[PDB]
RNA sequence: AAUUUAAUAUAACUAUUAAUAGAAGGUUACUAAUAAAUUAAUAAUUAAUUUUAAAACCUAAAGGUAAACCUUUAUAUUAAUAAUGUUAUGAAUAAUUAUUAAUAAUAAUAAACUAAGUGAACUGAAACAUCU
């Protein structure tokens, strides 16, 4: 009777209305996470309703949503991932070249 | 597009990434190293699980603030002041001390259970606990009830 | 002229510092045919489908639990005025993991009923027993 | 005659285990089923 | 002035809130040169815990039947799949191995 | 109260002589940390003898791969205090239970020395094949 996308939309609406999570919480509880996230300055392509973070490479989209919600109360309505490349560098020509870190 | 059309709340949860709503703290705003010290293992030994959990998350929030400031410092201005870095290192010291304390607490509980699994030590412990205070020469009357409540709550699961 | 400040051939490359180098460095997400997939240890969440999709198993999704009533008083650092507390375990070979020590603590809990320790009551105490 | 190519065969000495000794890093998948030949399998 | 200075023992200085050695002139043990007086201290930052709250005890060992740490919180405290710790043997294992 | 000679360092190798003994690397990141005990020494530092905590991924063999990746529910389960939303008209719930007993795991595995199997050719014989 109702498409699953419509059902997801009502799920999120119900979560916001009831004050609970606007998503489904997982069962793999993590009491003491030592992940750190870095807020970043806005770019010309973003809007005042967007915020970008530098997050762990092994981090996840659902992980960021849950982390923000439970630790700060910030509700991320849509999360999008941008994994950067690592360019080769060498502190001097007489040293092995190695790729820079890949930041997420 | 004009920003005059926006009503940005002053309590927006993104302000928790800044200290006193400052873009980047000054040496005066930072806590001086002389007045600051990381937590000690013995001081964390007698903090409840809720207290350790809350301290962990406060440490993480402060580390996030320091992390954004340090990233702006080492990426944009490229300075070598290395103050935020050591401050976050102190917080990390407290964090792993907390982890150690929690592990040792659980292991000590398990070791105590294994010790009292033995019938001999269990009998010895209960007999000594009964002879010392319980069945005294009628000196304590009312506080024996509190002792018994604590006993039934600890040695057994009676609430 | 690639760089207006170099009018003559001097050895500088179109870009970069060296055309050659080690090629035995580990691979990463950006390198390889379209078929190459290395990953970032960020998704062991669910099951792939026989058609190509992916179904999330929510019992394996990570949730970050925080105290229901958080104590906004334990700051990351501690006042430097308080000396670092120390502990002494005399009479116990196992130290803090000693069942006899835990039994002594249970004994005293039974007798006293949640009584503050000397180090806790006195902010100016350097070390305490247990 | 003597049996040079059989006598000169050596096999690693597995240590003796008491009921409370540390576990070996890897364990055989199935229970042992024959005694141990002093000379083992020929390798030539 | 003092030519050389020796250290013959250690003691807890309460003014420094730390353990320091006995700075004594090389020669007569009794003559001791005191450590300098620390500058007066005063804190104002909000990232430092108050002494009373910091040292207040909130955990007591009060049970031998219920874990003070929840089961689901252990993985954050120690790796369950650790290759640096191993168990002992049993009769079943030793029978499996011995021929 | 200085100033130079000759030895000695946690900071080189090589040869000999004499003693003693048969001991991780790489990748990058939710960085990979510790805690105590003992007697004899004018709340205690001798050190040195016992205990311990943590330690991600890869280095053929839990499975697979293009090394540091991926896939296998050790946060995985009979039992329990109550249940939301329902149980072909006092119990059994896809987000789960303060819980308690039972059940699969982790190949860092050097060199030189020794024993054994198979074993050349250059070369010498002033050539060459027996021989070497
Ligand atoms: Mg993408
Ligand atoms: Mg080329
Ligand atoms: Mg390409
Ligand atoms: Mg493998
Ligand atoms: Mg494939
Ligand atoms: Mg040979
Ligand atoms: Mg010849
Ligand atoms: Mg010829």
């Amino acid at each position: 009777d109702i498409n699953v996308s419509e059902k997801i939309y009502k799920w999120t609406k119900a979560g916001i209305e009831q004050g609970k999570e606007h998503f489904k919480v997982g069962g793999n509880k993590v009491y003491f996470p030592k992940a750190r996230i870095i807020l970043l300055r806005p770019n010309a392509k973003h809007t005042p309703y967007q915020a970008k973070f530098i997050v762990p490479k092994s981090f996840n989209k659902l992980d960021l949503r849950d982390y923000l919600y439970h630790i700060y109360g910030l509700r991320a309505m849509n999360i999008t991932t941008q994994l950067l490349h690592g360019k080769f560098n060498r502190m001097n020509l007489q040293t092995t070249r190695f790729r820079e870190p890949q930041i997420k | 597009p004009t920003t005059s059309n926006l009503r940005c709340p002053d309590d927006h949860p993104l302000w928790q990434f800044f200290s006193n709503k400052k873009f980047i703290r000054s040496a005066d705003d930072l806590p001086p190293s002389s007045h600051i010290r990381p937590w000690s293992i013995p001081e964390l030994r007698h903090k409840s699980f809720n207290d350790l959990h809350s301290l962990w998350y406060n440490c993480l929030r402060e580390q996030n603030v320091l992390a954004r400031e340090n990233h702006l410092l080492k990426n944009i201005v490229g300075s070598t002041h290395d103050e935020f870095s050591e401050l976050s290192n102190s917080i990390r010291t407290t964090m792993w001390q907390i982890r150690h304390v929690l592990n040792e607490r659980e292991l000590a509980y398990s070791a105590s259970r294994e010790f009292l699994q033995d019938e001999s030590e269990r009998k010895k412990f209960l007999d000594t606990l009964a002879n010392d205070y319980f069945l005294n020469k009628d000196i304590p009357d009312d506080e024996v009830a509190s002792m018994l409540t604590r006993f039934q709550l600890a040695i057994f699961g009676i609430s | 002229l690639t760089r207006p400040w170099k009018k003559y051939r001097d050895g500088e490359l179109f870009y970069g510092l060296s055309k050659v180098g080690n090629k035995r460095v580990p691979l990463t997400t950006k390198q390889g045919n379209k078929t190459m997939y290395k990953g970032t240890r960020a998704s062991g969440i669910g099951r792939h489908t026989k058609f190509g999709g992916y179904v999330i198993n929510w019992k394996k999704v990570r949730t970050y639990v925080t105290p229901d009533m958080v104590n906004f008083e334990l700051k990351p650092y501690v006042n430097a005025n308080v000396p670092p507390l120390k502990h002494e375990f005399k009479g116990f070979s196992g130290g803090p993991l000693d069942p006899r020590l835990q039994l002594l603590k249970i004994k005293e809990y039974i007798v006293n009923g949640r009584v503050q320790s000397e180090g806790a009551t006195d902010t100016s105490c350097y070390k305490e027993r247990g | 005659r003597q049996w040079r190519l059989i006598e000169t065969r050596k096999i690693a000495k597995q240590p003796n285990y008491q009921v409370g000794d540390a576990k070996p890093l890897h364990m055989p998948k199935e229970r042992k089923k024959f005694p141990d030949y002093k000379y083992g399998e020929s390798n030539i | 002035a003092v030519r050389d200075v020796s250290f013959n023992g250690s003691y807890y200085d309460a003014d420094y809130k730390k353990v320091m050695p006995y700075r004594c002139v090389k020669g007569q043990p009794d003559l001791i040169i005191p450590w300098p007086k620390p500058d007066p201290i005063d804190v104002q930052t909000n990232l430092a815990t108050d002494p009373v709250i910091a040292r207040e005890q909130t955990f007591w060992v009060d049970s031998v039947v219920r874990n003070p740490i929840p089961k689901k919180a252990i993985p954050s405290i120690r790796n369950p799949h650790s290759k640096y710790k191993r168990g002992t043997l049993t009769a079943k294992d030793i029978a499996k191995l011995v021929a």
